[PDB]
RNA sequence: AGCGAAUGAACUUUAAAUAUGUAAGAAGCCCUUGUUACUUAACUGAACGUGGGCAUUCGAAUGUAUCGACACUAGUGGGCCAUUUUUGGUAAGCAGAACUGGCGAUGCGGGAUGAACCGAA
RNA sequence: GGGACCGAGGACCGCGCUCUGCAAGGAUGCUGGCGUAAUGGUCACCAGCGACCCGUCUUGAAACACGGACCAAGGAGUCAA
């Protein structure tokens, strides 16, 4: 029940800080970059013909 | 090409000891979606500078929005495009009312008059002409003509393709 | 979220046994501190240490074909309409389909 | 240059000399030598067939064949890991010891100031 | 849990009898300490807490 | 026996994460966003993103 | 790409695309010392080992519905077509080589029809 | 909210929860007609769609070629060293 609830929390928070730092770049002048993605999900979706 | 939007794309050479602080350059693109636009950056560039992918890194994507997406516009598109003899200069003009649609207009227009592909259109430039003497085709200049009034002869009524049959005959005034 | 709740399965023994009960996934995983279903999606989604063993501990997700096709012609790039090859966020709305 | 029986070797296929020279198939290969002669050595070369590898027996020449360092990035890290062990254990704490493939990049910002950005057509004209 | 997160240790019989065996596993998450298999290095995740509370890394007080 | 779907079975679903009551009952699924009064754009940006 | 770096495909700081050879630890080690008719001016080196440790990430990733050795037994040992790379020639055909794919032992959906097409076993 | 297909197992045990029991390790409750060709089955025919005539031989494969009027009975890897 704890471990989900701090799950739920740092969802949020992860969410609002890449807002957060997206929006005090861009009045500070710069551009804020995010970060790269980590996960990737793969479907196949063609047979395995030639 | 669909719904388009106008994306400003900002991308940059992976920065490096010998060169901190790359060049960033800047680009409009007219694309479908976000991963498109990113596409025909990194396409474009490669035809420029030595800027590839793999070198180089995305600053930023926004969308460009019209200012007054209800204002009625005359819009000037030049473009290159590519054939079996080679590569052609064309000006058309659009009477829309965003610069989007103008594009749009533009390549279904390449497509039906010259069978144009989008890969082998490029769109150099596409300006707003303020005012009306700037406009050069005659298609457009009878649009912009003097309490400019038409009617509509012949038009075939709406009727539903599930009505087979018809009692009475229709009528093509109104 | 989806993935794991409605077409999550586990390897044990061998065996493609799916994740009805806290307790299976406590039986081979709570070694590397996963006990329930959410410290499996917390693994999987904020990529931690124990992605390798997480990710190996799930059977490949057997999906359906999606709801509403996939486009006219699907073998070309996802950058010139087709559905092959990569796409930022739109494999959200593939996924949903396809469950 | 001295060979000894076991060692790696890389045959480059020299064409100054006509003598000795093996098949273009062998031409940039690497293979373990096996026996030394005056002025050829016999060089174990793997060939694929359609799954397995099929071993061939080829004499190669002196003037075409060269010492590799394919092993030596082995031996490097085979030192450096126990230089660091070693370092590691007398201050006790950990290290990773290990090689990590790249990682995706994280997030930062860039500055617009003194680098406003260029505006590019799709084709250069000046 | 504001230092190296540590989500809540399950109790188990007893009263960190089995705590801290978990408190080492999590510790070697967040430090990404593990095995071939994957099994976390229980015993390393120790010693580095050991030598963060002498580094002063975890405040704490009679 | 049969597998149920903890998205259509609220049963499964709190046998399996419990905190799923506490998020229907706070609604954390519609939290809204911090208080604060919203900086306009800069006119560099906006610049920018019309410059040709 | 540059020659506002030098020099001039045969130029290079850098470096594509496309496939390709080899190596990545427990069989490697490291520290102490036993043998040898090999070797060295020599308790010097080469091979095989004894004693301790690196056994918890043990020294990239991903997978692994096991892998190796010996003995024994049956059918097999023909090619056709296509992509790509390459060699030679003709008015045009065409002829050779390498990899890969399809068919031979394969049903089903599509291309009106069907050895060589598309989809999919 | 509106539909479609399915009800697999057979005392209790488990994981849980909206609590005088629950939708939680697979369908029960109430009702109607009939209780016989009614459901079900087997042939014959019509209708919609599908569908080369078998075997042998050659070959990468087809095509050609050969055997085939029909039925009953007999008919071909056995024994010994």
């Amino acid at each position: 029940f704890k471990r989900a609830e701090k799950y739920v929390k740092e969802y949020r928070e992860q969410e609002r800080e890449k807002i957060r730092l997206a929006r005090i770049a861009k009045q500070q002048g710069s551009f804020h970059i995010p970060a790269e993605a980590k996960l990737v999900f793969v479907i196949r979706i063609k047979g395995i013909n030639k | 090409m669909g719904r388009l939007q106008e994306y400003q794309v900002i991308g940059r050479h992976l920065p490096t000891e010998a060169n901190p602080n790359p060049a960033l350059y800047r680009m409009r693109i007219f694309a479908p979606n976000e991963v498109v636009a990113k596409s025909r950056f990194w396409y474009f560039l490669r035809g420029l500078k030595k800027v590839k992918k793999a070198t180089g890194e995305i600053v930023s994507v926004n969308v460009i929005s019209e200012k007054h997406p209800l204002k009625v516009k005359n819009f000037g598109i030049w473009l290159r495009y590519d054939s079996r003899s080679g590569t052609h200069n064309m000006y058309k003009e659009y009477r829309e009312t965003s610069r989007v649609a103008a594009v749009e207009a533009m390549y279904a227009d390449m497509a039906a008059r010259h069978r144009a592909r989008f890969r082998s259109i490029h769109i150099l430039k596409v300006v707003e002409l303020e005012k009306t003497e700037d406009v050069k085709r005659p298609y457009i200049k009878q649009l912009v003509a003097k309490n400019l009034s038409f009617p509509l002869p012949h038009r075939v009524p709406k009727i539903s393709t599930k009505k087979i049959f018809s009692a009475k005959r229709p009528s093509t005034f109104s | 979220r989806e993935l794991i709740y409605k077409r999550g399965y586990g390897k044990v023994n061998g065996q493609r046994i799916p994740l009805t009960d806290n307790a299976i996934i406590e039986e081979n995983l709570g070694k590397y501190g996963i006990i329930c279903i959410e410290d499996l999606i917390h693994e999987i989604f904020t990529v931690g240490p124990n992605f390798k063993q997480a990710a190996n501990f799930l059977w490949p997700f057997k999906l359906s074909n999606p709801n509403g096709g996939f486009r006219p012609r699907k073998f070309k790039h996802f950058i010139e309409g087709g559905d092959l090859g990569n796409r930022e966020e739109h494999i959200n709305a593939l996924i949903r389909a396809m469950n | 240059r001295t060979y000894r029986v076991g060692d790696i070797v890389d045959i480059k296929v020299n064409g100054a000399v006509q003598k000795g020279m093996p098949h273009k198939f062998y031409h940039g290969k690497t293979g373990v030598v096996y026996n030394v002669t005056k002025s050829a050595v016999g060089v174990i070369v793997y060939k694929r067939v359609k799954h397995r590898y099929i071993e061939k027996r080829i004499n190669v020449r002196i003037e075409h064949v060269k010492p590799s360092r394919s092993r030596e990035d082995f031996l490097r890290r085979v030192k450096e890991n126990a230089e660091l062990k070693k370092k590691a254990k007398a201050e006790g704490v950990p290290v990773q010891l290990k090689r990590q493939p790249a990682m995706p990049r994280e997030a930062h910002t860039v500055s617009i100031a003194d680098n406003k950005p260029v505006t590019l057509a799709p084709v250069a004209y000046e | 849990m504001q230092v190296y997160d540590i989500p809540p240790l399950l109790k188990d019989p007893s009263q960190g009898g089995d705590a801290t065996m978990d408190f080492l596993v999590q510790v070697a998450r967040k430090r990404g300490r593990l095995g071939r298999g994957g099994v976390p290095n229980i015993q390393a995740a120790a010693m580095t807490v050991v030598t963060d509370w002498r580094d002063g890394r975890i405040q704490g007080w009679t | 026996v049969q597998k149920k779907n903890p998205l259509r079975n609220k049963q499964i679903m709190l046998r399996l994460n419990p905190y799923a009551s506490t998020f229907a009952k706070e609604k954390l699924g519609e939290v809204k966003a911090e208080e604060g009064k919203p900086p306009k754009v800069p006119a560099s940006f906006k610049e920018l993103l019309h410059e040709a």
